[PDB]
RNA sequence: AAACUUUCAACAACGGAUCUCUUGGUUCUCGCAUCGAUGAAGAACGCAGCGAAAUGCGAUACGUAAUGUGAAUUGCAGAAUUCCGUGAAUCAUCGAAUCUUUGAACGCACAUUGCGCCCCUUGGUAUUCCAGGGGGCAUGCCUGUUUGAGCGUCAUUU
RNA sequence: GCGUUGGAUUGUUCACCCACUAAUAGGGAACGUGAGCUGGGUUUAGACCGUCGUGAGACAGGUUAGUUUUACCCUACUGAU
RNA sequence: UUUACUUAUUCAAUGAAGCGGAGCUGGAAUUCCACGUUCUAGCAUUCAAGGUCCCAUUCGGGGCUGAUCCGGGUU
RNA sequence: CUCUUAAGGUAGCCAAAUGCCUCGUCAUCUAAUUAGUGACGCGCAUGAAUGGAUUAACGAGAUUCCCACUGUCCCUAUCUACUAUCUAGCGAAACCACAGCCAAGGGAACGGGCUUGGCAGAAUCAGCGGGGAAAGAAGACCCUGUUGAGCUUGACUCUAGU
RNA sequence: CGUGGAGGUCAGUGACGAAGCCUAGACCGUAAGGUCGGGUCGAACGGCCUCUAGUGCAGAUCUUGGUGGUAGUAGCAAAUAUUCAAAUGAGAACUUUGAAGACUGAAGUGGGGAAAGGUUCCACGUCAACAGCAGUUGGACGUGGGUUAGUCGAUCCUAAGAGAUGGGGAAGCUCCGUUUCAAAGGCCUGAUUUUAUGCAGGCCACCAUCGAAAGGGAAUCCGGUUAAGAUUCCGGAACCUGGAUAUGGAUUCUUCACGGUAACGUAACUGAAUGUGGAGACGUCGGCGCGAGCCCUGGGAGGAGUUAUCUUUUCUUCUUAACAGCUUAUCACCCCGGAAUUGGUUUAUCCGGAGAUGGGGUCUUAUGGCUGGAAGAGGCCAGCACCUUUGCUGGCUCCGGUGCGCUUGUGACGGCCCGUGAAAAUCCACAGGAAGGAAUAGUUUUCAUGCCAGGUCGUACUGAUAACCGCAGCAGGUCUCCAAGGUGAACAGCCUCUAGUUGAUAGAAUAAUGUAGAUAAGGGAAGUCGGCAAAAUAGAUCCGUAACUUCGGGAUAAGGAUUGGCUCUAAGGGUCGCGAUCAACUUAGAACUGGUACGGACAAGGGGAAUCUGACUGUCUAAUUAAAACAUAGCAUUGCGAUGGUCAGAAAGUGAUGUUGACGCAAU
RNA sequence: AUGGUGAACUAUGCCUGAAUAGGGUGAAGCCAGAGGAAACUCUGGUGGAGGCUCGUAGCGGUUCUGACGUGCAAAUCGAUCGUCGAAUUUGGGUAUAGGGGCGAAAGACUAAUCGAACCAUCUAGUAGCUGGUUCCUGCCGAAGUUUCCCUCAGGAUAGCAG
RNA sequence: AUAUUGGCGAGAGACCGAUAGCGAACAAGUACAGUGAUGGAAAGAUGAAAAGAACUUUGAAAAGAGAGUGAAAAAGUACGU
């Protein structure tokens, strides 16, 4: 045993989808993420995993406010209106 | 399993949905470097992993 | 090189106790005015079996003397306690089978169980099938009990300690032997993780300080050191003697 | 011989999945899931199983009328009668004890 | 002698080198200072006449409003050509909005699209039950408000 | 030129004995011969003993258990077109 | 070194319920002792009835006592 | 009587899974026994819960003998199925400096090639296990390295705890 | 000498063809190299003087990519097996239909599910790739369709456990702890109705929350229906919960019912706080009783098969749900009565003056019967009409028997433990007596009937020799329910019915060597390390059974005999009043019989005498070691009386043992 | 070394479920009978015990050192085997996490990884050691010796060379 | 005045030129692997313009042979060389 005949027996999902990141690394007993730490407030995060810090972080969604936040800022946080 | 969460149940739904050929109209756009569905996933083939 | 098994005892994963099947905590009432100035009447409702525990429990049931309902307690049956048979507890109670008194109220060579070490502990000496504690004597200025234990030791107690008059049922338990691992694996499913047990020197170096050797052996001295460190306590602790005990106990 | 399925989920002899295989009137044979049978109430005195009391499922006995769920007696479907007959007497004569105690208590000083 | 083997050439294969390309990278320099409980970053699910993605967006869903430009968009279909016009556009700009379910994530939970409580309102006789709509209910801390607790404690009636 | 054996004990080479025989000669061939076998021994890891070692462990000491992989190519050989 | 004090500190329990000091009553010599429960697997809850005083009336309501006082040190 | 460091191997048991010498000696078992069993015991180096001796029952444990039984053997033969084989379709891998006939010589002291001889004729099929010091893996044995690691201990130097 | 790039220059070359590439064509250089021609090609590039470097490859078991020989080779050989014809099609060993032959053989190759997958389900179209042959077929490809719930689950409860808060620790990420050293509270209502709330009478708390699609748990069944959904749709028939409600009934002038000696009965028949009790709620095994379904079987009413002959024959249909009313038990209990000549009584020896036996009653409703549901359904037939939807028209669907039978439910018991075999939500009852209560009338939604609502998510399919995991359509692995006939002790093996499958690339030959399966004269372990492998034995009945022994065993010791078929004989039962009637197997014996066969296949111990070793059962090196190793019971030693022993933690107002207490825990 | 991720395999405890033909033997308890002066023996039934036993399903894995060993398969297949009603097998839930766990103990197991898992980073870690190190021509052209070294497969030094 | 491998906006280079240069010139932190932490590719070029081959013929069809487009098909999306 120990090789293919033990492969057989793996039908128990050791981590679920999680709610904040959605990886499929939400490890069901213990109730945490093992990729975004959820549910710590904090995002899981280390130095030495430049990579994974690559992956997830600002820039890698769409951004939906922080997008616009610059051409606001250009602007000067204008107000009011165009006022034709 | 028959009996599935609906958060399980909605990522099959989208899946169901996004199983699909490239449409015909794409290979038509003016310059268009898409040639076929790339992301064409199977059950046979790949796994979802959830 | 590696956490022996008396080591990782103490993380308590696997070694906890088995207390699913347990009827609760069996302790005394707890000390109050009652006992403390009179005495008090229950009832025992039902003498029943204690996972885990070789003695019965007595469940007793006494009237609330402060708010209208019953307290049922879990007593350890004192052998001769009988459902229906009425327990007094208290000062005032009396030198019958089953009664919780004060020690000090207890002439010498009465026989007590479940005494209290401290007065309200509910229960703390000979609480095991079939043992008991001995008064043996009173120092009423600065009120104090001497008791003779189990073990027999003497133990100075304050004389407003409990405890129920007679010896806990089930003795004789010891006297029937096992017979089989089954028997012992079945003892020992109610209680802990601490059966079967594999001799140290049956093991490798790196698990025990016993293992390793091409013959199996200790190898030095298996009495250790009582200011010996986690890890080496393996084998005879702080041993006054070893070999097979010749001569007299109580020494004097 | 006709075979018969589960007709819940769970596929386990489990306490609260036996059936019993009937026939219908479709002439097949089919399993019917059956409940856990009810326990008779029991005396508080006792432990003998209380006479005239209906023997239903605890929440059962929120549907039915107070005469299936009670006896005519002064503990009804509570403790038995013969239970009740050594309440009556123990009062009784206990009572009388304690005015011969309180008298002779009073006449002894 | 053929076949076969080997070598070379031509043409054809195999393969994708070379060459030439380059809306990409890399490095240097210059300037600027602007995320979030007014809900960020991130995630999930959705949204187009015909899209799986990328990109965009949020049930107002490849977008609404506003401003500018001044006739497109375009793969097809459709629409329009008044297009000398408050007006095309997958345009630019962007100050008004929308902004599902979430997420520090805030009623409680969450391997559940699970379970409450309060207010306003509508329907079912309906203050109490059920349902629809709208608005709410986290924690620490600060200032203040109100209601309180303590023979901690002052005075006063006594 | 021709033959030079059958057995008891031992993993054994060796040895020894029984017995037949004409005779039971000695040797080599990578101490011929493991993609020929076998694996009893030796020679990993399990285990026991004795001696040694404070110990972990040691022993050309004893004991018990312990995966023996591949040819379809070339040649050689055997046969075959 | 042995010992005392308690408020620091430490241990433990309880829904912090009866602690400490007095006192009433009885007995016996300022002191001592007593001061509601023991045949029985019943029952024990509604500010407790009762007693008493007040009010306010047809419902009743309140105080005191029943159940001593004092110190608020939960033990 | 002593002396080495306290005692000096008792009851038992044994060439025993512990005995070097050793295939010990004696008996028995056999035609023959380095095997087995029973004895013997100054026992290299047996021995008392580092347990001694023995034990019914049990054992996929080790061992000897006997009866039965047999292709284990004398000594091989034959039969069946599926292969192998040939065909249609399908179609890999290991491995590959270049390659592939020997003898001797010399040579890094065992050549496919070099030297001297023998020889030597296309293209091939099924087998085969002599050789390719065949393949598989930067030898695991051994040594070296101022390379480790697991483990041990009054090694050196420390340390949690106490 | 050559390469990428840079400054300068040749006003260098070039779409009339730059660069690149190919070229057994030419020239120069010793060489690195340079130059030219020809072909190809399409947009750039070069000479010289200098600058500069990521500047030159045969190797590194080099890196990436590509490609060979091997080689049309190894091979595509486990799971018994295919064949004929037609249809379709370009094409058929492989698709479809029919026929035939087989298999799984109910511990299935059947019918469902849990985990997992995620559309694989189903239809239409369809074959480039994939299905290691093929392909018209497919779990493929393309396009669509499909999953309907108050009652089934989730949801709710708590389990082991997880985990905020109050606090404490930690530099901190965070750790501890789960009721703790906390001012942790909503729900009743006097009164209020300046507002049923604040002031204000008075009742209850040692605590978030998560944690089970197998535990607990409110309530649904039958028939029909789809290409694909069904306890979900349709038809009918129910039930529960929450709510609202008005009649009828009941109750009251003796206000909160009567009857029975009683056990208790009922259509109802007030009941707050508070308290108590019950249900939820529990192990395993053994025999016995009963039920259900199945199996077997008789008669009859149909349909089918065989019919040379025989067979009143072989096969098949004959069914009845949830729910409701009446009724129906073992146990238990009550009344009478007073028992030794002790009786009753179970398969199992328990029970009785603490009241047996007996007579008469009461109760639980598992369960069964009858009836409603409901024959109108479903089933099986017949006679008809038939260009369609297809429609009819009728008939019958009945009555028994049997049991160490199988499966399963259940009851009363009995055995076992140093093992005595969850919890909570929730529901009910009782005690209590607050309060509210009647006479041109009050009381009661635990009696009947009536009205309304029941959300959300899941629901298709596979569940495996192709839908999961194992790189795959992998001989591996992966939890569970149902379960026919014969033989037979049997869920064994072998054959069959229902259902399913007939899928493993094929064809042809029959060399060696193999793999798997067999046989063998005479000998009988001489083979070999060694009886390895194989053989021999084997079921049942009867006989007989040694040493030794812990007296239990050894033991199936060893060693003998018998066994078929047939025709008989004897014995073993129920019920009713010795007779009548009914009924099933097991045992024993006898005669006869045969190529002396007969557990006829299948199935199925070899045995004995000893030594070493471990007591035994048990456990481990998954993937080279199953042992003498480990464990074990037994024995012994050690520590410790809680301000403790042993052991955790960085620390803690922190932990395990400990729901513990020396007959214990801890260490050997 | 630092910081993280794993108990879907497996190890062990816990919680909640589930699974296990047919035979042999025949323990307590009980009933009847016989012998005997008695004490008490003896017999026949009944019953249905056991970490009993034969043997299914199951769980395991002894031997063939069989098949296969470019596999059906990174552990399988066949036959033969151990065990088969309790220290039994097993699902799900839950707990224990790397010098840690868990271990009826094999250094076993902890996801094909175990005498210290996996992942990333420190890290292009260091290597007196092995391998490789890319154009042409021309001229000159060695050393394996001296001394010192924790040196002996290395270096410094002198020598040889440009 | 100083720092600035992040953000936003710019200007550049004796830098690299698709095995180079960031891992990613492209629907690249994508596809895909792993339970998980994490790991992590490959992949640019017809032509000026689709003018992307009407039509005929052979074939069941894919396709072929012609014809045609185009400067070139020695550019046919299996596309520069
Ligand atoms: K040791
Ligand atoms: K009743
Ligand atoms: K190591
Ligand atoms: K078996
Ligand atoms: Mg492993
Ligand atoms: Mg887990
Ligand atoms: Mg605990
Ligand atoms: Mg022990
Ligand atoms: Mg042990
Ligand atoms: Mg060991
Ligand atoms: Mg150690
Ligand atoms: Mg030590
Ligand atoms: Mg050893
Ligand atoms: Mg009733
Ligand atoms: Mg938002
Ligand atoms: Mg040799
Ligand atoms: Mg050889
Ligand atoms: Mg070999
Ligand atoms: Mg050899
Ligand atoms: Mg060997
Ligand atoms: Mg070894
Ligand atoms: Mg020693
Ligand atoms: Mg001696
Ligand atoms: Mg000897
Ligand atoms: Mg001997
Ligand atoms: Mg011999
Ligand atoms: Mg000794
Ligand atoms: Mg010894
Ligand atoms: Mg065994
Ligand atoms: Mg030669
Ligand atoms: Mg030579
Ligand atoms: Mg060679
Ligand atoms: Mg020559
Ligand atoms: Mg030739
Ligand atoms: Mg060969
Ligand atoms: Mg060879
Ligand atoms: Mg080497
Ligand atoms: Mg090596
Ligand atoms: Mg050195
Ligand atoms: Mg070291
Ligand atoms: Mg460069
Ligand atoms: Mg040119
Ligand atoms: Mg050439
Ligand atoms: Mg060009
Ligand atoms: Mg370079
Ligand atoms: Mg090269
Ligand atoms: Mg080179
Ligand atoms: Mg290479
Ligand atoms: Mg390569
Ligand atoms: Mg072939
Ligand atoms: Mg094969
Ligand atoms: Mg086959
Ligand atoms: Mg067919
Ligand atoms: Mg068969
Ligand atoms: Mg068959
Ligand atoms: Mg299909
Ligand atoms: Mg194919
Ligand atoms: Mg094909
Ligand atoms: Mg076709
Ligand atoms: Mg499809
Ligand atoms: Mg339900
Ligand atoms: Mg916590
Ligand atoms: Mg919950
Ligand atoms: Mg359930
Ligand atoms: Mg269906
Ligand atoms: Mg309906
Ligand atoms: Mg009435
Ligand atoms: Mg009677
Ligand atoms: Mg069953
Ligand atoms: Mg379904
Ligand atoms: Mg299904
Ligand atoms: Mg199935
Ligand atoms: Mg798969
Ligand atoms: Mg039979
Ligand atoms: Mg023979
Ligand atoms: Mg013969
Ligand atoms: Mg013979
Ligand atoms: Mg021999
Ligand atoms: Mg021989
Ligand atoms: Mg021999
Ligand atoms: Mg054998
Ligand atoms: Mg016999
Ligand atoms: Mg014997
Ligand atoms: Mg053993
Ligand atoms: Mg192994
Ligand atoms: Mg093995
Ligand atoms: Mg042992
Ligand atoms: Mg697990
Ligand atoms: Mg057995
Ligand atoms: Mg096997
Ligand atoms: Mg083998
Ligand atoms: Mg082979
Ligand atoms: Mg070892
Ligand atoms: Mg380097
Ligand atoms: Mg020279
Ligand atoms: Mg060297
Ligand atoms: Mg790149
Ligand atoms: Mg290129
Ligand atoms: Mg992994
Ligand atoms: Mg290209
Ligand atoms: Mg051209
Ligand atoms: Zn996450
Ligand atoms: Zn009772």
């Amino acid at each position: 045993g120990k090789g293919t005949p033990s492969f057989g027996k793996r039908h128990n999902k050791s981590h679920t989808l999680c709610n904040r990141c959605g990886r499929r690394s939400f490890h069901v007993q213990k109730k945490t993420c093992s990729s975004c730490g959820y549910p710590a407030a904090k995002t899981r995060s280390y130095n030495w995993g430049a990579k994974a810090k690559r992956r997830h972080t600002t820039g890698t969604g769409r951004m939906r406010y922080l997008k616009h936040v610059s051409r606001r800022f250009k602007n000067g946080f204008q107000t009011g209106s165009a006022s034709k | 399993a028959a009996q599935k969460s609906f958060r399980i149940k909605q990522k099959m739904a989208k899946a169901k949905k996004q199983n699909r050929p490239l449409p015909q109209w794409i290979r038509l756009r003016t310059n268009n470097t898409i040639r076929y569905n790339a992301k064409r996933r199977n059950w046979r083939r790949t796994k979802m992993n959830i | 090189g590696r956490v022996i098994r008396n080591q990782r005892k103490g993380a308590g994963s696997i070694f906890t106790s088995h207390t699913r099947l347990r009827q609760g905590a069996a302790k005394l009432r707890t000390l109050d005015y009652a006992e403390r100035h009179g005495y008090i009447r229950g009832i025992v409702k039902q003498i029943v079996h204690d996972s885990g525990r070789g003695a019965p429990l007595a469940k007793v049931v006494f009237r609330d003397p402060y708010k209208y309902r019953l307290r049922e307690e879990i007593f350890i049956a004192n052998e001769g306690v009988h459902t229906g048979q009425f327990i007094y507890a208290g000062k005032k109670a009396s030198l019958n089978v089953g009664n919780v008194l004060p020690l000090g109220s207890v002439p010498e060579g009465t026989i007590v169980s479940n005494v209290e070490e401290k007065p309200g502990d509910r229960g703390a000496l000979a609480r095991a099938s079939g043992n008991y504690v001995i008064i043996i004597g009173h120092n009423p200025d600065e009120n104090k009990t001497r008791v003779r234990l189990p073990s027999g030791a003497k133990k100075v107690i304050s004389s407003d300690a409990r405890g129920v008059i007679g010896v806990i049922a089930g003795g004789g338990r010891v006297d029937k032997p096992l017979l089989k691992a089954g028997r012992a694996f079945h003892k020992y499913r109610l209680k802990r993780n601490s059966w079967p047990k594999t001799r140290g020197v049956a093991m490798n170096p790196v698990d025990h300080p016993h293992g390793g050797g091409n013959h199996q052996h200790i190898g030095k001295a298996s009495t250790i050191s009582r200011g010996a460190v986690s890890g080496q306590k393996a084998g005879l602790i702080a041993a006054r003697r070893t070999g097979l005990l010749r001569g007299s106990q109580k020494t004097q | 011989a006709q075979r018969v399925t589960f007709r819940r989920r769970n596929p386990y002899n489990t306490r609260s999945n036996k059936i019993k295989v009937v026939k219908t009137p479709g002439g097949i044979l089919r399993a019917q899931h059956v409940k856990k049978l009810a326990t008779r109430p029991k005396c508080g005195d006792c432990g003998s199983a209380l006479q005239g009391i209906s023997t239903l499922r605890p929440r059962q006995y929120a549907t039915v009328s107070k005469t299936h769920k009670t006896v005519s007696r002064a503990y009804g479907g509570s403790r038995c009668a013969n239970c009740v007959k050594e309440r009556i007497i123990r009062a009784f004569l206990i009572e009388e004890q304690k005015i011969v105690k309180k008298v002779v208590k009073e006449q002894t000083e």
